[PDB]
C-alpha cells in the first residue's frame, strides 16, 4: 500500500494523478464520486472569486466610490445599502461571462464531455506571463494555493463582518 | 461500507433524505422569514 | 455445538441490504413493473414464501418479536422521556384535580403554536388522553428526575432487545426442537413471565407505591415524601402509614397472614380521595395473581417425570358427536405458526376489549376517573385494538387453513368435522345474523317512523312498549348485594356501575350506577348483530378458504387471490383475505358502534358534576334514556350535537382536532375511489400517461402499472379504516377536551 | 354457454388445456407450428368463463379467447 | 489456554501474543463478537480523551485562561463553557477529526495495514525501532487506562463532595 | 380600486382584525405569571402579529370588505408580487426537478440494467445531473431545436 503524502495514515486517493496540486489529500474520495476535471473547474473558479473578493474588501474599506450609495466602509452591510440594482447588473455581467468563456456547455454534464478543456484553462493571458512552461507549474501551483487560502481568508472576513459589524481594518 | 452506501443509494432512504433536507429548508425559511404572503420583493 | 441453538448461522453483512427483494425467489431477479415494488413490501415478512424449512421460519419470527419489543421499548423511554421534559408533570401532581396533563409541547413554526394550550399549572401544550400522568402516580413516580430515569432505562432495554435479535439471528439461533418446546415454553410464561411478573409488581407496590400515594392522598406535598428507597432501607416510615411491617416477615413464614390486612385489603369500591381502586386492593390483588400464575406454571412435563403432556391430554377428549376429538391439535399448533398466531390475536383482542371495560368499570389510577378525556381515549383505543387483533386472529386462521392444513393429519379431528359440516354453520349463522338484524335495527327504524308519524305510544320505549333488559338487572342486583352476602369479606361493591352510591371527586362523578333500560336493549341487541355479522363473514372465510361449491380447489389458488374469474356468474372476492377484508370493514362498523354507545351513554348518564346539596347534573342531561332509540335521535343529539366542538374548534387550541376531522373526512372519501373502482379503468388510464411520458422521453424503465386487484383492494380498506378512525378519533377528543 | 375460440397464434405450449379446470381444451394435431399441435375447444357445454385458459396463454394478445354468452346451470357453477 | 491474567480462565482464544498490552484479559468475551482492531482503536482513543481530560480537568482547577467565564471550577465548567461556546469549538474540530477517523477506521478494518490508533503522528520520534516503539505503545496503553480510571473517581468525588483539587 | 377593493393601509376592518387578535393574545397573557416562557411565548406571538399586519399593510395589498388581502392576478404588473414573481419563481424550480428526472431517466436508459438503477440511485450521476439543471430553459430550448425532445412514431398505440 502506498498511503497519501498528506494524510499519512490514510490510502492514496485515486483520480488525482496528473495535477498540479497533487499532495493526495482527499479522505472523503470526492474525486471517485464527482469528475476530477470538473472538481479542479470548480476549485480555480471558487478560489479566483473569493481572491477577488477579498481584494474587494480591502479596497472597499479603504478606498470607496463618490456618491451616498457607495460608503459604507463595511461589505457586508454595503451589499444592503448599494441596493438590489447594482448587484443584479454584476449578477448579469457575470452571467454573461459565463456564458462566452465556456462557450455554452456550462454544465457538469455538458463541459468536459467532448474532453479537449483543461480545467480551469480559458486562453486568458495577455499580459504574457506563462510563455516559459518552466515557471507555468510554479505558478499553478502559487494559484491554487492562494485561491484556497482566499476562500479561507473571504469567509473569515464576512464572518468578522457579521460578528462585529464595523469593518476589516 | 461499499454495501452499505451502496443501501443509502436505494430509492427509500434517498427519498426520505431528500424529503427530510427539502421540508427543512423549507420550515427554516418560514422561521426566519415567517408570514409570507407575497414575494419579498 | 449446543443441542438448542446454531452458531453462527447468517454472516452480519450489509451485501443483502443493497439488494432489495433478496428474500423472495420472484423479487430477486429485479423490478420489472412497479407492482414489484408492492410485491416487494407484501411479502416482507410472510417468512413463510421466504424459505422452506420451519426452522429458519421460527428464527426469523423470534428475532422479529425482538426487534418489536425493542421498538416498544423505544416508544416507552420517549413516552417517559417527554414526561420528563415536555410536560407539566410536577404541576399535575399538586393538583391533579384541576390541571390538565400535558406532555408534548409545540414548536412555534407557521403560526401551530396555537396548540399549546392552557393546559394549567404554568405550562402551554397538547393535553395528554393516554393517562400517563395518573399511572406514574399510581406508581409512586413523584419527581421528573425518576421519569429520565425510567426513559434512560426504556433506551438501555431498547438497544439490549436490538442486540439480542441480532444475537439471536445471526450469533446463535435456536433449534426447532427448543422452539417446539411448548410444555417448557407455557411453563415458564405462566410462571416466570406472568407470576414473576405480578409477584415483582406487588413488591414494588408495597414497598414504594402504598406509602408514597398514601402519603400523596394525606396531602403531603411531593418534595417532603421520602425517596422511594428511604422506604425500603427505613422500615420506620412505611410502619408509620401500614403499622404491620413493624412485624416484618414473620407473619409470613409462621402463615400468620392476617397480619398483613393493614397493606392487603379485600375493599372493593373506590379510594374517596383519587377515586381510584384502593391500592392495597391493587397489591393483594397482584400477589394472588402472582401465587395462582406460579403455581398454574408447573402444570405441563418439560424435563422431569412429573407434569402434564398436553398431546396426551388433547388425545383423551374425545366423545360421541366429535370423532377423534383434539387428536392432531397437538401436531397443528406446534408445526404452523399461522395457527399459533390466531388463537393468540383472537385471545389477546377479546382481552384487550375487556382491559377495556374494566379499566372505566373500575378505574385502577388515581384521579383517571375524573379525567374524562383520558377515560374515554382509553377505552376507544383498547376496543379498537381489540377489534383489529381479533380480525388478524380470523386472517391467520384462515392463512393456515390455507397454507398449512394437512388432510392426511387432521382425519376425523375436530378441524375435520367442522369443515364437514360447515354449511350447516354458515347457514345457521346466516340466520341468526338476519334475525338480530332484522330485529335491532328495524326497532330502531319503527321507532324512528313511529316518531316521525307524531305516534309517540307506539316506540319500543320506556314510557312506550318497553323492552326491560331483566337479565342484566338481575346480575347488577346480585353485584350490588355480593359485599356481606356473597363475597362477605368485601367491605363494597367491585364496580358502583353495577349499583350503589355516586362517587365524587372535586365535584366531578368518578363512578354511578349505570341504569340499563330499553335504550341499552337496543344497543345491546345492535352490539351482538354486529358482532355476529363480523362474526360470519371471517368464519366463512377460514371454512371456505380450501374448497366450495364454486371453486373445488380454491386452496391451490392461494389464500390471497383476486378472484378465479369472471365465469360462474362472477367469482370475486372468493378469497379468504377477501373475506378478512370484509370483516375489516364489519369490525370498523362494530367498533364504532360500541365507542359511540359508550361515549354517549357515560356522557348522558354517568359522567357529569355532582352539586354540595347532592344534585347530579350531566354532561348531556340523559337525553341517552328517550333519543338514543331513533336513528334521527343518534344523528341530531349526538352526531350533530357534540360535533358542535369539533367544527367550532377553528382559533382555539382544539383547531388541530378540526383539521384532523377534515382530513380524516377527507380520507376515507379517498378510499371508496379504489373501493369502488377497478384496476382495468387506472391501467387504461396509465397507458394514456404513460403515451405522453413516451411522447416527451420520459417513460421509466420500471413500467408504471396500476395497482392489483388486491392491492387495490387492501388500499380502499386501510384508507377507509384510517378515515373513520380518524374522524371518530377528532370528534372524541375534541368533544370531550372542550367539556 | 360461453363461446371459446382458438386463433392460429397458438404455440401448442398446452397451458391452457392443463389449466382448464372443467375438460373444456384439448391438444390436437396441427402443422402451423413448431409444436405440431393446437389446442381445441370441442366441449365449450362445460366451460364456465373462469377464464383460467387465457391467463395461462403466452402468446403476446392470447391465443384462445372465451367469450362470455348465454348462461347455464354447467356454465354457473351451480352444484344445486 | 488458562490466559495470564485471570490464571483461572481460559485464554480469550483471540488475543494469543501479538498485541502490545496484551495480558489476555477479556473475561466476557468482548473479543468473541468484535474485530480486535475495532476494539484496541477504541480503548487508544478511549486512553488518549482521557489523558488529555484528566490533565485538562486537574490544571483548570488551578490555572484559569484571562476573563471572567473561565473562573469557575471543572465540575460547573461545562455549563459556562458550552453557553459561552468554548466547547463548540472543540465539538467543531473534535468532528472534523472523527470524520477523518471514520475513514481510517473503515480503511483499517477493509485491509490496508493501519495499526489501530496508528495516525502516524510523530513530530518528535520517540520511536525509533520496532523495540522503542513496543514499549511506548505499552507505556501509553498503560497510561491511558491509568487516567481513564482516575478521570473516573475524579468525576465521581468531585459531584458526590464538591472539593477543590483534592477530591477526597 | 381594482374590483372595489381599497389598500389594507386604509381598511378600517383590517386594523379592527388586528386589535381583537392583539387583544385575544393580551388577554391570554394576563393568565400567567411573570418572566415565564409561556409569557415570552405569548409576548412573541403579538410581536410577529403585529408585524405581519404592518408587513401586510406595507405592501401594496388590496382589502376586501372583510379586511383581509385579496391577491390581484389578472396579470397587471403592479401587483406582481402576489402571483406573477411566485409563478416564475414555481415554473423555475419545478422545470428544474422535471429537467433532471428526465435526462436521469434518458441517462440511465442506456446502460445495460435501467430497471436496476431507479431503485438503486447512482447518486454520482445523480448529483451531477441535479445540479446542471439550472440551465433547464436553456438546455430545453437547445434540445428542442434538435429534435431531441419529442418522440415522433415509435411510441406505441392502442389497437383503434
Ligand atoms: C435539512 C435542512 C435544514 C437546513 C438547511 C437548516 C438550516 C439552518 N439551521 Mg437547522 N435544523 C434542521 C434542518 C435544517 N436546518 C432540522 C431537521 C433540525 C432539527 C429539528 C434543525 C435544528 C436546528 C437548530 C436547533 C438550530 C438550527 C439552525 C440553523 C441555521 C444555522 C445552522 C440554518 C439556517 C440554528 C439557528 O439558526 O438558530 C439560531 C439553530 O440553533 N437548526
Ligand atoms: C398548493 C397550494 C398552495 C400554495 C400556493 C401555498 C402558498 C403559500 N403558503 Mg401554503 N399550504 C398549502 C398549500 C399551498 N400553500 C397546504 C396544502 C397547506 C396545509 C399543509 C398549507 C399550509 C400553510 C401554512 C401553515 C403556511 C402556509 C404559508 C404559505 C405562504 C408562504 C410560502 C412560503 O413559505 O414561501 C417561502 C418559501 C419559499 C418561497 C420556498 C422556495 C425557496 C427556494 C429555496 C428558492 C431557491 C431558488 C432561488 C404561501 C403564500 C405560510 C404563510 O405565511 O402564509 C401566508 C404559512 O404559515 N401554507
Ligand atoms: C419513539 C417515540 C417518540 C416520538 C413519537 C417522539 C416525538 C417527538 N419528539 Mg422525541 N424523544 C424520544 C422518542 C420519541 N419522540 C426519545 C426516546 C428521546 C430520548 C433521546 C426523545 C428526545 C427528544 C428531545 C430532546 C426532543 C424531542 C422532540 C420531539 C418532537 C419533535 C421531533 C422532531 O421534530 O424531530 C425531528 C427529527 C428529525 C428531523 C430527524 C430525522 C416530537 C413530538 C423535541 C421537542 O418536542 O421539541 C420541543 C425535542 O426537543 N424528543
Ligand atoms: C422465566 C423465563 C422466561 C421469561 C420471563 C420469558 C419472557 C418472554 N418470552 Mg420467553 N421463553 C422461555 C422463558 C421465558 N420467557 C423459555 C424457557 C423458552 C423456550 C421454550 C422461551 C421461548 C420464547 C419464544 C420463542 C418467544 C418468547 C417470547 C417472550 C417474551 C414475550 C413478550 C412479552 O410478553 O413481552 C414482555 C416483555 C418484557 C416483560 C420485557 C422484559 C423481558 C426481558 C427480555 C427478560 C427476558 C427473560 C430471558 C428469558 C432471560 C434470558 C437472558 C439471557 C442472557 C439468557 C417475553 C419477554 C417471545 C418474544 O417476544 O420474543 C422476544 C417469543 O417469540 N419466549
Ligand atoms: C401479531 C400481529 C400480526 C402479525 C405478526 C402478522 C403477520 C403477518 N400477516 Mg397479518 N394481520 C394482523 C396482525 C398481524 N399480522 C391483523 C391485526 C390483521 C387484520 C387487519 C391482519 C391481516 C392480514 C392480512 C389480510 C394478511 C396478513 C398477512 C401477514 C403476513 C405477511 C405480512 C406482511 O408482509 O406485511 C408487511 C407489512 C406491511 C405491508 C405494512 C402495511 C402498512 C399497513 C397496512 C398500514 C399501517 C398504517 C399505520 C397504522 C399508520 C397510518 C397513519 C397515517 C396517518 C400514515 C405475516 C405472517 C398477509 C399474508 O399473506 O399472510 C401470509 C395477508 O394477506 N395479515
Ligand atoms: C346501511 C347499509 C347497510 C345495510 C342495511 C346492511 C345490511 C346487511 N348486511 Mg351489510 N354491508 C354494508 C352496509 C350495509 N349492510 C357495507 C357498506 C358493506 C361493505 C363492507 C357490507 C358488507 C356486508 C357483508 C360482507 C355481509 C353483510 C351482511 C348484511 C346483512 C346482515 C343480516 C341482516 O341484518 O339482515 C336484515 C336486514 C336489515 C337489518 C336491513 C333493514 C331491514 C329492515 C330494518 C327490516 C325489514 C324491512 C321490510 C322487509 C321492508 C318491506 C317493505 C318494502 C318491500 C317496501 C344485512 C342485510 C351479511 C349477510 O349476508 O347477512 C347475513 C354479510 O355477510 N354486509
Ligand atoms: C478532553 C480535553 C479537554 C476538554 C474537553 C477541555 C475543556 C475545557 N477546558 Mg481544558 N485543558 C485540557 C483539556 C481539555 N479541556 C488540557 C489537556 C489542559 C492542560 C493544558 C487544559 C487546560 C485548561 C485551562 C488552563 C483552562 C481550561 C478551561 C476549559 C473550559 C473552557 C475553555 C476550554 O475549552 O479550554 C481551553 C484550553 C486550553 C487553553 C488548553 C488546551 C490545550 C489542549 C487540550 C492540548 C493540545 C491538544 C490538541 C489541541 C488536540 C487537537 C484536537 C484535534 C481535534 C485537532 C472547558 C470546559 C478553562 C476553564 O474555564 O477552566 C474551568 C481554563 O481556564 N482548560
Ligand atoms: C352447546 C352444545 C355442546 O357443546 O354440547 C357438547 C357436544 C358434545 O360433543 P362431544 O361429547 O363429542 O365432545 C367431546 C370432546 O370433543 C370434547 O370436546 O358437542 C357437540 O355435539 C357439538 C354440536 C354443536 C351444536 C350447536 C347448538
Ligand atoms: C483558518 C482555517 C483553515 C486554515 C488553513 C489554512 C490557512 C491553510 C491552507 C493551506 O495549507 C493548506 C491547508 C493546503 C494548501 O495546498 C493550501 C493552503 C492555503 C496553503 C479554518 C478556520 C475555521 C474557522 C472556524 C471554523 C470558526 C468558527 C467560529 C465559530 C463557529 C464561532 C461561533 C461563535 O461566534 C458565534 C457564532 C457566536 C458567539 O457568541 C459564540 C461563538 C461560538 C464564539
Ligand atoms: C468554514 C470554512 C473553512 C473551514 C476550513 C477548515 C475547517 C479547514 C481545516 C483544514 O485546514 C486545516 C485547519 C488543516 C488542513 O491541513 C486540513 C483541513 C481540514 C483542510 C470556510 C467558510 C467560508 C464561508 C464563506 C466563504 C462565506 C461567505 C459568505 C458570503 C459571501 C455571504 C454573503 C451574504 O452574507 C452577506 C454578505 C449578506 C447576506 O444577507 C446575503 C449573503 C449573500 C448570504
Ligand atoms: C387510483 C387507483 C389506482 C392507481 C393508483 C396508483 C398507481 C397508486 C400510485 C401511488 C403513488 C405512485 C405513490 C404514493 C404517493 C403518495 C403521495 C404517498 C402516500 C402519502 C403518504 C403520506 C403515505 C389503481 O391501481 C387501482 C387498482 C384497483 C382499484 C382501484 C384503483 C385506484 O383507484
Ligand atoms: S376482475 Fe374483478 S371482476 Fe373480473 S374476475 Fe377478477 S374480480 Fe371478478
Amino acid at each position: 500500500k502506498v498511503f497519501s503524502k498528506s494524510v499519512p495514515f490514510l490510502l492514496k486517493p485515486a483520480g488525482l494523478d496528473g495535477m498540479v496540486g497533487d499532495v493526495g489529500f482527499d479522505p472523503l474520495g470526492f474525486a471517485t464520486f464527482i469528475d476530477i476535471r470538473w472538481l479542479r473547474e470548480a476549485e480555480l473558479k471558487n478560489g479566483r472569486v473569493a481572491m477577488l473578493a477579498f481584494l474587494g474588501f480591502i479596497v472597499q474599506e479603504f478606498i470607496r466610490l463618490p456618491g451616498d450609495l457607495y460608503s459604507e466602509p463595511n461589505g457586508v452591510k454595503a451589499f444592503f445599502q448599494v441596493g438590489p440594482q447594482p448587484l443584479l447588473q454584476i449578477f448579469l455581467f457575470c452571467g454573461f461571462l459565463e456564458f462566452n468563456m465556456h462557450k455554452g456547455k456550462l454544465t457538469q454534464v455538458d463541459m468536459f464531455e467532448d474532453g479537449k478543456r483543461e480545467p480551469g484553462n480559458f486562453g486568458f493571458d495577455p499580459l504574457g506571463f506563462g510563455k516559459d512552461p518552466a515557471k507555468r507549474e510554479r505558478y499553478a501551483l502559487a494559484e491554487l494555493k492562494n485561491g484556497r487560502l482566499a476562500m479561507i481568508a473571504i469567509g473569515g472576513l464576512v464572518h468578522h463582518a457579521l460578528v462585529t459589524g464595523h469593518a476589516t481594518f | 461500507m461499499k454495501d452499505f452506501l451502496k443501501y443509502l443509494s436505494t430509492a427509500p432512504v434517498l427519498l426520505t433524505a431528500w424529503l427530510t433536507f427539502t421540508a427543512g429548508f423549507v420550515i427554516e425559511i418560514n422561521r426566519f422569514y415567517p408570514d409570507a404572503l407575497t414575494f419579498p420583493f | 455445538k449446543s443441542t438448542i441453538v446454531d452458531f453462527n448461522p447468517v454472516e452480519t453483512s450489509f451485501e443483502k441490504w443493497a439488494k432489495p427483494g433478496q428474500f423472495s425467489r420472484t423479487l430477486a431477479k429485479g423490478p420489472k413493473t412497479t407492482t414489484w415494488i408492492w410485491n416487494l413490501h407484501a411479502d416482507a415478512h410472510d417468512f413463510d414464501i421466504q424459505t422452506n424449512s420451519l426452522q429458519e421460519v421460527s428464527r426469523k419470527i423470534f428475532s422479529a418479536h425482538f426487534g418489536q419489543l425493542a421498538v416498544i421499548f423505544l416508544w416507552l423511554s420517549g413516552m417517559h422521556f417527554h414526561g420528563a421534559y415536555f410536560s407539566n408533570y410536577s404541576a399535575w401532581l399538586t393538583n391533579p384535580t384541576s390541571t390538565k396533563p400535558s406532555a408534548q409541547i409545540v414548536w412555534p413554526i407557521v403560526g401551530q403554536e396555537v396548540l399549546n394550550a392552557d393546559v394549567g399549572g404554568n405550562f402551554q401544550g397538547i393535553q395528554i388522553t393516554s393517562g400517563f400522568f395518573q399511572l406514574w402516580r399510581a406508581e409512586g413516580i413523584t419527581s421528573e428526575v425518576e421519569l429520565y430515569w425510567t426513559a434512560v432505562g426504556g433506551l438501555v432495554a431498547s438497544f439490549l432487545m436490538l442486540f439480542a435479535g441480532w444475537f439471536h439471528y445471526h450469533k446463535a439461533a435456536p433449534k426447532l426442537e427448543w422452539f417446539q418446546n411448548v410444555e417448557s415454553m407455557l411453563n415458564h410464561h405462566l410462571a416466570g413471565l406472568l407470576g414473576l411478573g405480578s409477584l415483582s409488581w406487588a413488591g414494588h407496590q408495597i414497598h414504594i407505591a402504598l406509602p408514597i400515594n398514601k402519603l400523596l392522598d394525606l396531602g403531603v406535598s411531593p418534595e417532603e415524601i421520602p425517596l422511594p428507597y428511604e422506604f425500603i432501607l427505613n422500615r420506620d416510615l412505611i410502619a408509620q402509614l401500614y403499622p404491620s411491617f413493624n412485624k416484618g416477615l414473620t407473619p409470613f413464614f409462621t402463615l400468620n397472614w392476617g397480619e398483613y390486612s393493614d397493606f392487603l385489603t379485600f375493599k372493593g369500591g373506590l379510594n374517596p380521595v383519587t377515586g381510584g381502586l384502593w391500592l392495597t386492593d391493587t397489591a393483594h390483588h397482584h400477589l394472588a395473581i402472582a401465587v395462582l400464575f406460579i403455581v398454574a406454571g408447573h402444570m405441563y412435563k418439560t424435563n422431569w417425570f412429573l407434569g402434564h403432556s398436553i398431546k396426551t391430554i388433547l388425545e383423551a377428549h374425545k366423545g360421541p358427536f366429535t370423532g377423534e376429538g383434539h387428536k392432531g391439535l397437538y401436531e397443528v399448533l406446534t408445526t404452523s405458526w399461522h395457527a399459533q398466531l390466531a388463537i393468540n390475536l383472537a385471545l389477546f383482542g377479546s382481552l384487550s376489549i375487556i382491559v377495556a371495560h374494566h379499566m372505566y368499570a373500575m378505574p385502577p389510577y388515581p384521579y383517571i376517573a375524573i379525567d374524562y378525556p383520558t377515560q374515554l381515549s382509553l377505552f376507544t383505543h383498547h376496543v379498537w385494538i381489540g377489534g383489529f387483533c381479533i380480525v388478524g386472529g380470523a386472517a391467520h386462521g384462515a392463512i393456515f387453513f390455507v397454507r398449512d392444513y394437512n388432510a392426511a393429519n387432521n382425519y376425523n379431528n375436530l378441524i375435520d368435522r367442522v369443515i364437514r359440516h360447515r354449511d350447516a354453520i354458515i347457514s345457521h349463522l346466516n340466520w341468526v345474523c338476519i334475525f338480530l338484524g332484522c330485529h335491532s335495527f328495524g326497532l330502531y327504524v319503527h321507532n324512528d317512523t313511529m316518531r316521525a308519524l307524531g305516534r309517540s305510544q307506539d316506540l319500543f320505549s320506556d314510557n312506550a312498549i318497553a323492552l326491560k333488559p331483566i337479565f342484566a338487572q338481575f346480575i347488577q342486583n346480585l353485584h350490588t348485594l355480593a359485599p356481606g352476602s356473597t363475597a362477605p369479606n368485601a367491605l363494597t361493591t367491585v364496580s358502583y356501575a353495577f349499583g350503589g352510591d355516586v362517587i365524587s371527586v372535586g365535584s366531578k362523578i368518578a363512578m354511578m350506577p349505570i341504569s340499563l333500560g330499553t335504550a341499552d336493549f337496543l344497543v345491546h341487541h345492535i352490539h351482538a348483530f354486529t358482532i355476529h355479522v363480523t362474526v360470519l363473514i371471517l368464519l366463512k372465510g377460514v371454512l371456505y378458504s380450501r374448497n366450495s361449491r364454486l371453486i373445488p380447489d380454491k386452496a391451490n389458488l392461494g389464500f390471497r387471490f383476486p378472484c378465479d374469474g369472471p365465469g360462474r356468474g362472477g367469482t370475486c372476492q372468493v378469497s379468504a383475505w377477501d373475506h378478512v377484508f370484509l370483516g375489516l370493514f364489519w369490525m370498523y362498523n362494530s367498533i364504532s358502534i360500541v365507542i359511540f354507545h359508550f361515549s354517549w351513554k357515560m356522557q348522558s348518564d354517568v359522567w357529569g358534576t355532582v352539586s354540595p346539596t347532592g344534585a347530579v347534573s350531566h354532561i348531556t342531561g340523559g337525553n341517552f334514556a328517550q333519543s338514543s332509540i331513533t336513528i334521527n335521535g343518534w344523528l341530531r343529539d349526538f352526531l350533530w350535537s357534540q360535533a358542535a366542538q369539533v367544527v367550532q374548534s377553528y382559533g382555539s387550541s382544539l383547531s388541530a382536532y378540526g383539521l384532523i376531522f377534515l382530513g380524516a373526512h377527507f380520507i376515507w372519501a379517498f378510499s371508496l375511489m379504489f373501493l369502488f373502482s377497478g384496476r382495468g379503468y387506472w391501467q387504461e388510464l396509465i397507458e394514456s400517461i404513460v403515451w405522453a411520458h413516451n411522447k416527451l422521453k420520459v417513460a421509466p424503465s420500471i413500467q408504471p402499472r396500476a395497482l392489483s386487484i388486491t392491492q387495490g383492494r387492501a388500499v380502499g380498506v386501510a384508507h377507509y379504516l384510517l378515515g373513520g378512525i380518524g374522524t371518530t378519533w377528532a370528534f372524541f377528543l375534541a368533544r370531550i377536551i372542550s367539556v | 354457454s360461453h363461446t371459446v375460440k382458438i386463433y392460429d397464434t397458438c404455440i401448442g405450449c398446452t397451458q391452457c388445456v392443463r389449466a382448464c379446470p372443467t375438460d373444456v381444451l384439448e391438444m390436437v394435431p396441427w402443422d402451423g407450428c413448431k409444436a405440431g399441435q393446437i389446442a381445441s375447444a370441442p366441449r365449450t357445454e362445460d366451460c364456465v368463463g373462469c377464464k383460467r385458459c387465457e391467463t395461462a396463454c403466452p402468446t403476446d394478445f392470447l391465443s384462445v379467447r372465451v367469450y362470455l354468452g348465454g348462461e347455464t346451470t354447467r356454465s354457473l357453477g351451480l352444484a344445486y | 489456554e488458562k490466559s495470564k491474567a485471570v490464571p483461572f480462565l481460559p485464554r480469550p482464544a483471540a488475543l494469543d501474543g501479538s498485541v502490545v498490552g496484551d495480558v489476555g484479559f477479556d473475561p466476557v468475551g468482548f473479543t468473541s463478537w468484535l474485530p480486535l482492531s475495532y476494539l484496541q482503536e477504541a480503548e487508544i482513543k478511549h486512553c488518549r480523551i482521557a489523558m488529555l481530560a484528566t490533565l485538562g480537568w486537574i490544571v483548570a482547577d488551578f490555572v484559569h485562561l484571562p476573563g471572567a467565564v473561565h473562573e469557575v471550577s471543572s465540575l460547573a465548567a461545562h455549563d459556562v463553557a458550552v453557553k459561552s461556546g468554548a466547547l463548540a469549538q472543540i465539538l467543531i474540530w473534535t468532528s472534523i477529526a472523527e470524520a477523518i477517523s471514520v475513514i481510517a477506521i473503515s480503511q483499517m478494518l477493509e485491509g490496508s495495514g493501519r495499526q489501530p490508533g496508528d495516525f502516524k503522528f510523530d513530530p518528535l520520534n520517540f520511536a525509533k525501532d520496532e523495540k522503542s516503539l513496543k514499549k511506548m505503545q505499552l507505556s501509553e496503553l498503560k497510561n491511558g487506562r491509568l487516567a481513564m480510571l482516575a478521570f473516573s473517581g475524579i468525576v465521581t468525588q468531585a459531584a458526590l463532595t464538591g472539593h477543590a483539587f483534592p477530591y477526597m | 380600486d381594482i374590483g372595489g377593493l381599497n389598500p389594507c393601509k386604509d381598511s378600517e376592518v383590517f386594523q379592527k382584525r388586528l386589535a381583537k387578535t392583539v387583544k385575544k393574545l393580551e388577554n391570554r397573557l394576563k393568565k400567567y405569571e411573570e418572566g415565564t416562557p409561556p409569557q415570552i411565548a405569548i409576548q412573541q406571538q403579538i410581536t410577529q402579529t403585529k408585524q405581519r399586519f404592518t408587513r401586510y399593510a406595507d405592501s401594496n395589498l388590496l382589502c376586501g370588505n372583510d379586511g383581509l388581502p385579496h391577491l390581484i392576478t389578472d396579470g397587471r404588473w403592479s401587483h406582481g408580487s402576489e402571483f406573477l414573481l411566485p409563478s416564475i419563481l414555481f415554473l423555475y424550480i419545478s422545470g428544474w426537478i422535471g429537467w433532471v428526472g428526465r435526462k436521469y431517466i434518458r441517462t440511465v436508459g442506456q446502460t445495460s440494467n435501467p430497471t436496476e438503477k431507479e431503485i438503486i440511485i447512482d447518486v454520482p450521476l445523480a448529483i451531477s445531473i441535479m445540479t446542471s439543471g439550472f440551465l433547464w430553459p436553456f438546455a430545453a430550448w437547445q434540445e428542442f431545436l434538435s429534435g431531441d425532445l419529442i418522440a415522433s412514431d415509435e411510441t406505441i398505440t392502442t389497437s383503434p
